[PDB]
């Protein structure tokens, strides 16, 4: 979920 | 005149060692004469006393373990600015920039990590009260790591200042901060991330060294602490010029840590996720497992960090600030969850990469 | 929970 939520991926 | 501080959180102090800080232009010489002149005015009371480390570089003076007795007559010395008490802290793109962390020993072969960490030779660490890198390790995954990094061609260096425990000294973090800055002078590179997932109590030491790093180009960033309270409170997140992290969830709520939880406050500059974090276990050389702390959180913004300064490598401190503010999301988090009178004080930013 | 790959955390989640 913390890779998407810095926009990442 | 010179005064002397100790730490506020009592059962975290380290009595009978002391870190006794020069005047800022004090140069090396001085501080060992200052060193010598102690001992022998010391001996001269019947005191015995050993000079662990002197330090140049960032700041002047030295560790000296010795009776605290002897305060009154070290305050008098020539070029003393203040004498502080040791006390513990606790374990909370990219390819021009090296990240640094100064955490517990990490597994390095760790396929997740493998040979873009470097182990350097910097050890200090106090005596104990696969476990002993757990928390490192995952931390280098989050940073860079092949699978659940956030940064995955940053390279990394780490410095061990957290024993198995993920406790360590003020006086350790001062030297692997010293030594950080050293490798520096002898062999310049790009722009350097420090990487501070640990936390004790409000330290004017630590604060000052990490403030005259900042100073000298170098990036912090750092845990806000885990503590449910103001990260003012506690260092090196309250060290102004450092980048303080504080945690998130997935739900975009501040982080429960049992009955405490991320810090918060005028200390913290951003927050970033830090609960449920899949990351390099070192368990064995494939293993995974979720953490959860202002480590992790402050382990995702050195990872942004890294990735905007590789972009951007002239960035100045306060324009990577700039960015890391102007790329977070605003207003998600669930600010009743904070003390009332912290709401407005507490920057209701969660960072994020530049698309 | 400690997973020993990748893909196994993958499953999991
Ligand atoms: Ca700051």
């Amino acid at each position: 979920w913390n890779l998407v939520r810095i926009g990442l991926l | 005149t010179a005064t002397f501080h100790r730490c506020a959180k009592d059962p975290w102090r380290l009595p009978g060692t002391y870190v006794v800080v020069l005047k800022e232009e004090t140069h090396l010489s001085q501080s060992e004469r200052t060193a010598r002149r102690l001992q022998a005015q010391a001996a001269r009371r019947g005191y015995l006393t050993k000079i662990l480390h002197v330090f140049h570089g960032l700041l002047p003076g030295f560790l000296v373990k010795m009776s605290g007795d002897l305060l009154e007559l070290a305050l008098k010395l020539p070029h003393v600015d203040y004498i502080e008490e040791d006390s513990s802290v606790f374990a909370q793109g990219g390819s021009l920039v090296e990240v640094y962390l100064l955490d517990t020993s990490i597994q390095s072969d760790h396929r997740e990590i493998e040979g873009r960490v470097m182990v350097t030779d910097f050890e200090n660490v106090p005596e104990e009260d696969s476990k002993c890198d757990s928390h490192g390790t995952h931390l280098a995954g989050v940073v860079s790591g092949r699978d659940a990094g956030v940064a995955k061609g940053a390279s990394m260096r780490s410095l061990r200042v957290l024993n198995c425990q993920g406790k360590g000294t003020v006086s350790g973090t001062l030297i692997g901060l010293e030594f950080i800055r050293k490798s520096q002078l002898v062999q310049p590179v790009g722009p350097l991330v420090v990487l501070l997932p640990l936390a004790g109590g409000y330290s004017r030491v630590l604060n000052a060294a990490c403030q005259r790093l900042a100073r000298a180009g170098v990036v912090l960033v750092t845990a806000a602490g885990n503590f449910r309270d103001d990260a003012c409170l506690y260092s090196p997140a309250s060290a102004p010029e450092v980048i303080t992290v504080g945690a998130t969830n997935a739900q975009d709520q501040p982080v429960t840590l049992g009955t405490l939880g991320t810090n918060f406050g005028r200390c913290v500059d951003l927050f970033a996720p830090g609960e449920d974090i899949i990351g390099a276990s070192s368990d064995c050389s494939t293993c995974f497992v979720s953490q959860s702390g202002t480590s992790q959180a402050a382990a995702h913004v050195a990872g942004i960090a890294a990735m905007m300064l590789s972009a951007e490598p002239e960035l100045t401190l306060a324009e990577l600030r700039q960015r890391l503010i102007h790329f977070s999301a605003k207003d998600v988090i669930n600010e009743a969850w904070f003390p009332e009178d912290q709401r407005v004080l507490t920057p209701n930013l969660v960072a994020a990469l530049p698309p | 929970t400690v997973f020993t790959s990748w893909e196994e955390y993958l499953d999991w989640v």
